């Protein structure tokens, strides 16, 4: 049994959700500023399909890339937790020594 | 891993829709393109039902390396080489502790016979 | 002697235990086999990009290597017009535009 | 004289055990598993043989010996 963490990582149908979701709201901003005025609606429609698709492309890249990710991670998670218990314990021991010398207390 | 093939296998179409969109805009018929944008919004909502059936979950060089450009396979590469070097170098802290355990616990066994029987305890116990 | 062997408990030896082969234990040697530097031939099993280059040639066309966390922080369906965006597509004249390249 | 002897050797019982610890938990080798042993990134890792390793732990264990 290995400590299973849950934070550090985000879902897909939330990167795509929200993905698309911009993507949307992106065609209702160029659509409604391209109608405004007599060249500039052509390149920038290729410029918004352009960066949409490569942004896209981005998320092709990691959709092939998901062939679940949560415990992959967390088994180096706990293998650097332990490290630091290791050393954890070094300065407990160094002011323990501090911690000695007020305890103790020749004549003239 | 069907639903990641098809939900990639969509993700294909719709990114060829933006491909053949944008020769489509670039050798400019109304209908084609018309079918085609809608083809666009119809792979889109497909893209919505099948990623939400899909479901899959610095520290997060992943989407680093997806922003910047970079491969993922050195990224779960050196997490090969994390968990093996990771676990060369717990291993081998846990023998030297152990070589420092028995040997100075036979030490303190050679320093006096009466503490001997005791720390045989000490060095059988926690098992 | 007292504070000896006072936590009366058998405080195993960690149950992930470093001495055991974790990649065998926890069934990552499949993995270790698709992307180890070396094969299980011999021969280096390297080649790889250092970008995704081998994904985007699954695709077809120009790609060169160019957000969604800020999207993550905050995330039901968008609305859309089908009239109005088609009557707004239906303008592209035949005249070419300004200077861009189609590489 | 005899009463400082008493907290000079006991400050140094803990120097010692804080020592002793300290060179094990920052140098010291790997382990071969069943496939081999060092990592082809040695840089901040400084392996030390294990014979000098092995003599260090018989030194660091035999000085605490010698001062009770």
């Amino acid at each position: 049994a290995l400590p299973h963490v849950e934070i550090n990582q985000v879902s897909l149908a939330l990167v795509i959700r929200n993905l698309t979701v911009f993507t949307m709201k992106e065609l209702a901003q160029y659509m409604k500023t391209n109608v405004h005025t007599n060249s500039a609606k052509k390149i920038r429609f290729l410029q918004l399909i352009i960066f949409l698709r490569t942004q896209f492309l981005k998320l092709y890249v990691l959709v092939k890339w998901t062939r679940n990710f949560h415990v992959l991670i967390d088994l180096l998670n706990w293998f650097r937790t332990t490290n630091m218990n290791v050393n954890n314990c070094i300065w407990a021991l160094k002011s323990s020594l501090n911690s000695m010398t007020n305890a103790k207390l020749n004549v003239d | 891993q069907q639903e990641l093939a098809t939900t990639q296998d969509q993700v294909a179409s719709i990114i060829e829709s933006f491909v053949e969109l944008g020769v489509s805009i670039y050798d400019f018929t109304p209908e084609a393109t018309k079918g085609m944008i809608t083809n666009l919004q119809r792979n889109v909502d497909r893209l919505y039902k099948l990623n939400v059936r899909s479901n899959d979950p610095i520290p997060l060089e992943v989407v680093q390396y997806i922003e910047d450009g970079r491969n993922p396979d050195i990224y779960t590469r050196e997490f090969v080489e994390a968990i093996r070097r990771s676990n060369q170098y717990q291993r081998g802290k846990m023998h030297g502790l152990k070589q420092l355990r028995d040997s100075l616990a036979d030490k303190i066994v050679d320093e006096f016979p009466e503490l001997k029987e005791p720390v045989e305890d000490i060095i059988k116990r926690t098992s | 002697y007292y504070y000896y062997v006072d936590p009366e408990t058998t405080y195993t030896y960690q149950q992930p235990n470093p001495l055991q082969d974790l990649i065998s234990v926890y069934g990552l040697d499949d993995i270790s086999r698709q992307v180890a530097r070396t094969n299980l031939d011999g021969t280096k099993a390297v080649k790889l990009r250092k970008s995704y280059k081998n994904q985007i040639a699954d695709l077809s066309g120009k790609f060169s290597t160019i957000s969604e966390q800020q999207w993550r922080e905050q995330l039901q369906p968008p609305n859309f017009d089908w009239d109005l965006c088609s009557s707004v597509l239906s303008q592209f004249e035949r005249s070419y535009p300004s200077e861009f390249a189609n590489q | 004289d005899r009463l400082t002897q008493l907290q000079i050797c006991l400050d140094q019982m803990t120097e010692q055990f804080c020592a002793t610890l300290n060179y094990i938990d920052k140098n010291h080798g790997f382990e071969r598993l069943t496939v081999n042993e060092p990592q082809m990134s040695d840089k901040h890792a400084t392996v030390v043989p294990p014979e000098e390793f092995s003599n260090t732990i018989d030194e660091l264990s035999t000085d605490i010996i010698l001062k009770t």
